[PDB]
DNA sequence: GAGAATCCCGGTGCCGAGGCCGCTCAATTGGTCGTAGACAGCTCTAGCACCGCTTAAACGCACGTACGCGCTGTCCCCCGCGTTTTAACCGCCAAGGGGATTACTCCCTAGTCTCCAGGCACGTGTCAGATATATACATCCTGTTCCA
DNA sequence: TGGAACAGGATGTATATATCTGACACGTGCCTGGAGACTAGGGAGTAATCCCCTTGGCGGTTAAAACGCGGGGGACAGCGCGTACGTGCGTTTAAGCGGTGCTAGAGCTGTCTACGACCAATTGAGCGGCCTCGGCACCGGGATTCTC
């Protein structure tokens, strides 16, 4: 068996060599459809807004998950925790 | 030259909300910057709005929902009260 | 023919012809209609009045009476929606929110 | 700054053309380290030169260098940013046309 | 394998003059934004009367020309190998303009 | 009869208390299920902070009463 | 027709935010990262899609469509390519 | 005017105090009352 | 006479003509010179041929006779004067560059 | 109805750079994106200065000092070169 | 007029200490003090760029509070209380 | 011994000193003439409105004061009470720009 | 408890905030006319709901290990204070550069008409490329071996 | 006894070929948007003039910057432990695919009508200039508060 550490440094390599989506396309859209019910009922959605809106997150989320490793990095530690993501949001000024 | 400004209407708004308040040339050019880039703001809004459903002219609705894109929470749900209600009089009388 | 101007005919402070004036002669479309420049004058003259109100407050809370950039930076900056609105707006002489780290403060 | 003209360049006068007619011979060796282009170690074609160190490549080679990664200079470490930062020398390209067909 | 080669300096002679002095290229350094080789007097001397290139009249810089100038030891070294004498021409003359004011 | 204490980090906690106890039992219980110092404790009920001789039926404290708590670092 | 829609953020799967994390350049994650990620994920889209369907009933229309969720983005400073516009 | 309720804590404040004797929340507008999730109890 | 293009006149690929009506369509100003369309036109063009030809280099290099959104974002944002340009600009399919910290690797 | 896009001059460019190098369906749609955000910046840029200087016109120096506005450095050098080098060759004619 | 060279060193130490404190930092670093001039002179670069560009535009040769206002309103950092 | 404060003490006064006040704290002439300087290689022989340096000066000094707040921010999260240059450039490159 | 900082109070001055008056130009009122859009009607397409099947992926559990989190010790580098020095600031003067305004005229672009070919919708053949299969190379790790 | 070096098995991965295929690139009809001519009216270029404000210099007066000193507190490194996380396996869940059917609603077309641009006459609202008296900056003196 492999080390710690080794499997996830060939994710890294293989998750940043593809341009696939990484998000499970039915959940994503129940979740939108769910969000979506609070402002307008009975509402219809397009296939092409759907998918914008899951480009759209996974480019943002991939962002601020580089933002937090720096903030990791800086704090000399390896594991990503919450309080690195507070501190990116904050300094992003979105919170 | 004459240079137009929102200074009387601004200390028309302040006398009748504080009474016994004076406001000093710096406050007032900044209220005047502030009133400025909020008009801009919400014209450029609206004129994106016409341009994007392929009219040609900007009405209530349209700078009522620049109003809604732009203001948060209960500033935007006052702000239209205000403006329908303006609207109302003015059509009235 | 007596003259009554539209600002006294929808029972507002704020200069409807002037903003109409604007709003034809700023690019803005091709044509503008007759409501939109009372309803741009009611949310300015709303929003103003919101300022001066806040602004008013905390100036005589310091037991002063004439509004400074002081009184109008801390009035925005406590208004959580104002703050919001003006997030990349730097008021002049205005100073900043008296603010320490806890860390920094010495406890028991 | 480091430009003002000394006691002999404020004066000086220019050196004379030689216009006799006589040949110039050159070994395939007489200009060998000034025109091998220091990524392919070949002679020069379509020579580039970088703005600010005036450093030549070949064209080919800079641009698959800079492709590559490492964006400074091979020869002195010096960042270059683009393509943009370089310009094409058609005088070396003549002067290697004259010199070596 | 290139071989050795024999060729007259009229030829690039016209390629390797001076245009603001008529001579041979001496110190030589080169505009970067148009990348046209002068003389070091010869440009510096035009560069303090002109903001434009002698030859394509292209603005070398908005304030100072001279921030855009560099000097190409590799046109020196062209030179130095492609013409023969000067070399020796030129140290003579440094010496012997040495050689009674030091 | 049980009376509502709201903090300001929006709990909400019960008591059990009778109309005759003081509020010095009140608190003394206060400190008993939720470890807040006497010293720290401000009472708000019908817009007057509670005198610290007086009962609940005093103010005519009834059933179901809400009473609002505020802490003070000292 | 529908009643109520619940627990779908849930979808969003401890896997998915692994990935997600793995093409950022995380090499370890801690535990309440999930629960972390799924706020703030549920606070964009928030955002997003009440600009997007304030700008669809402006419209007068009742199909929320991939332009006006460009134009939502591009409001937000969030400028998105291939979708058109 | 009248005395003012507070929204924080509702404890009455005379018409001259523009921040609560108490929690110390600085008064709203006549319109918009100021709201609670700004700070905690220390 | 027979009708001459204003981009074959200025010698560029791109719709002079459209450029001008969108100009004058746009609420932009009162009025629009002529001299105006060139302009932009050519300035698009240059653009435009700038990413075309990193995206053919790159789509080449990989080996891919076609370009793609992958090709098109490793071109954008191997250069930094483009990426500059498109900072806050998000491309579909385009993935991310391959970067990770040194202190991440095995030591 | 027809729908007007840049797809045509994008591949003229295309191969008049590389010639063997093909393009597909949503690159293109992402040039064109690109082209028309391009469009869209230069135009209001140059809109902006024209209401600055009081002038009623958008021009060639206009459209010049946007483009040295937004573009950095050499993509702006070059940019105006090309720009400048068109124009004279239209008007020479 | 002078070459007038070497005066980014007037930002001193005191006030960049001074800065810092309305900042509400406690402790300073020694080198603090040159990556501040360091970023104030990106940041001066950048504004009198794009401020001397509208002067020039306007063919003028003297930088106005406006030019300024709008220079810093492209860069996103809109200022109040100069017109 | 003299009176003798511990180190910090000084500090949280100035600082509560100088979140009480509102004047600039740069002087103005050296502010200038690195303006004038600056200005120096765009165009030659410029002239300047004296609000157009006063606006400089704010704008500059407000954008410090963001960027010393983001620092402490960083310093803190870093179990440090003391400013670096690390902590400076990590909050400019999650700002943006670097 | 001694000592330095800062709030609380009372005077004083001075300058600018607010009120008043004259003028002029821009907002009102009135009418006409052309077209933007509001409404009704129709079409057809693409969004929603449903089915079954297959297998990819998520879930749950166990185990080992390496990394986060105190804890201690040391030493060196900011902090606070005193003394010297230096140049910022304020008040004053003087000159002329250029920003701001006005008047004339001229030429450049909007608007209209007519003509025609450039580009868009539509249809179709062919090959670039995803996918499948097999293989040798680069990584990785554990168990074994020789020297300290 | 451990610690550095090495060999062999397992696994991911780039490399070499064959499948077939759905999207790319090309050819065609035509119709609508772009080009050629011409007019006219106002935006803008050009020349002249005024005076506002920017630049440059001078002399005191300190307020603030610079330099040196001693020392204590904080940054950094080494250590130990035990807890949370990575890796692997087996089981369960439901997502993705391909197909069917229905119909709500987006999109296009005709009409006709009310609404906004444009032009004239005019008169009152708002801007420019002036003037004065009270609010705030600074002054000094106690009293309270925070540190060591
Ligand atoms: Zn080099
Ligand atoms: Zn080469
Ligand atoms: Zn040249
Ligand atoms: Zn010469
Ligand atoms: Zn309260």
């Amino acid at each position: 068996r492999y080390r710690p550490g080794t499997v996830a440094l060939r994710e890294i390599r293989r998750y940043q060599k593809s341009t696939e989506l990484l998000i499970r396309k039915l959940p994503f859209q129940r979740l939108v459809r769910e969000i979506a019910q609070d402002f307008k009922t009975d509402l219809r959605f397009q296939s092409s807004a759907v998918m914008a809106l899951q480009e759209a997150s996974e480019a943002y989320l991939v962002a601020l998950f580089e933002d937090t490793n720096l903030c990791a990095i800086h704090a000399k530690r390896v594991t990503i925790m919450p309080k690195d993501i507070q501190l990116a949001r904050r300094i992003r000024g979105e919170r | 030259t004459r240079k137009e400004s929102y200074a009387i209407y601004v200390y028309k708004v302040l006398k009748q909300v504080h009474p016994d308040t004076g406001i000093s040339s710096k406050a007032m050019s900044i209220m005047n910057s502030f009133v400025n880039d909020v008009f801009e703001r919400i014209a450029g809004e609206a004129s994106r709005l016409a341009h994007y459903n392929k009219r040609s002219t900007i009405t209530s609705r349209e700078i009522q929902t620049a109003v809604r894109l732009l203001l948060p929470g209960e500033l935007a749900k006052h702000a239209v009260s205000e403006g329908t209600k303006a609207v109302t009089k003015y059509t009235s009388a | 023919a007596k003259a009554k101007t539209r600002s006294s005919r929808a029972g507002l402070q704020f200069p409807v012809g002037r903003v109409h004036r604007l709003l034809r002669k700023g690019n803005y479309a091709e044509r503008v209609g007759a409501g939109a420049p009372v309803y741009l004058a009611a949310v300015l003259e709303y929003l103003t009045a919101e300022i001066l109100e806040l602004a008013g407050n905390a100036a005589r809370d310091n037991k002063k009476t004439r509004i400074i950039p002081r009184h109008l930076q801390l009035a925005v900056r406590n208004d959580e929606e104002l703050n919001k609105l003006l997030g990349r707006v730097t008021i002049a002489q205005g100073g900043v929110l008296p603010n320490i780290q806890s860390v920094l403060l010495p406890c028991k | 700054k480091t430009w003002e003209l000394s006691l002999y360049e404020l004066q000086r006068t220019p050196q004379e053309a030689i216009t006799d007619g006589l040949e110039i011979v050159v070994s395939p060796r007489s200009l060998h380290s000034e025109l091998m282009c220091p990524i392919c170690l070949d002679m020069l074609k379509n020579t580039m030169t970088t703005k600010e160190c005036l450093h030549r490549f070949c064209a080919d080679c800079i641009i698959t260098a800079l492709r590559s990664g490492n964006k400074e200079c091979p020869t002195c470490r010096k960042k270059l940013v683009s393509k943009r930062s370089l310009r094409p020398d058609p005088n070396f390209d003549a002067l290697i046309s004259k010199i070596y067909p | 394998m290139h071989r050795t080669t024999r060729i007259k300096i009229t030829e690039l002679n016209p390629h390797l003059m001076c245009v603001l002095c008529g001579g041979y290229f001496i110190d030589a350094t080169t505009i970067i934004e148009c990348l046209h080789s002068f003389c070091k007097t010869c440009i510096v001397r035009y560069l303090e009367t002109s903001k434009y290139c002698p030859i394509c009249d292209v603005q070398v810089h908005k304030t100072r020309p001279l921030l855009n100038i560099r000097s190409d030891k590799t046109l020196q070294d062209i030179v130095y190998k492609l013409v023969p004498g000067l070399f020796k021409n030129e140290m003579k003359r440094r010496r012997d303009f040495y050689a009674a004011h030091p | 009869m049980q009376i509502f204490v709201k903090t300001l980090t929006g709990k909400t906690i019960t008591l059990e208390v009778e109309p005759s106890d003081t509020i010095e039992n009140v608190k003394a219980k206060i400190q008993d299920k939720e470890g807040i110092p006497p010293d720290q404790q401000r009472l708000i009920f019908a817009g007057k902070q509670l005198e610290d001789g007086r009962t609940l039926s005093d103010y005519n404290i009834q059933k179901e009463s809400t009473l609002h708590l505020v802490l003070r670092l000292r | 027709h529908r009643k109520v829609l619940r627990d779908n953020i849930q979808g969003i799967t401890k896997p998915a935010i692994r990935r997600l994390a793995r093409r950022g350049g995380v090499k370890r994650i801690s535990g309440l990262i999930y629960e972390e990620t799924r706020g703030v994920l549920k606070v964009f889209l928030e955002n997003v899609i009440r600009d997007a369907v304030t700008y669809t009933e402006h419209a007068k229309r009742k199909t929320v469509t991939a332009m006006d969720v460009v134009y939502a983005l591009k409001r937000q400073g969030r400028t998105l390519y291939g979708f058109g516009g | 005017e009248g005395f003012w309720d507070c929204s924080v804590c509702t404890f009455r404040n005379s018409a001259e105090a523009f921040k609560c004797s108490i929690c110390d929340v600085r008064k709203g507008t006549s319109t918009r009352k100021p709201r609670i999730n700004s700070q905690l109890v220390a």
